[PDB]
């Protein structure tokens, strides 16, 4: 005798480009992130008087 | 007709499109400008705040 069964899907949320958080901060998908050892911004402030 | 000789300049000045902010006070209209812009950038202390 064959049993069958009942099994819920897993409740799937919204996406992080869907959510308003994003707009704090700017994506970028950058591909090969593991080979990544450091990374640097660099800035040059000139000063008036 | 003596306001002609009275000003040379300021009369036919080419007049121009200047971007302030305004105000009305009654019958007067009055610019407010706030220069911590200018002081703050060079990091001189600002002589309104005394």
């Amino acid at each position: 005798e064959a049993l069958l069964g009942v099994y819920t899907n897993v409740v799937e949320f919204v996406k992080f480009l869907e959510t308003a958080l994003a707009a704090a901060c700017v994506n970028t998908e950058f591909k090969d992130l593991r080979r990544m050892i450091d990374g640097k911004i660099q800035f040059k402030i000139s000063m008036p008087t | 007709g003596d306001k002609a000789a009275l000003a040379d300049g300021h009369d036919e000045i080419q007049r121009t499109r200047i971007a302030a902010s305004l105000v009305k006070i009654g019958d007067k209209f009055v610019a407010i400008e706030s220069l911590q812009r200018m002081y703050n950038e060079t990091q001189f202390p600002c002589p309104l705040n005394r």
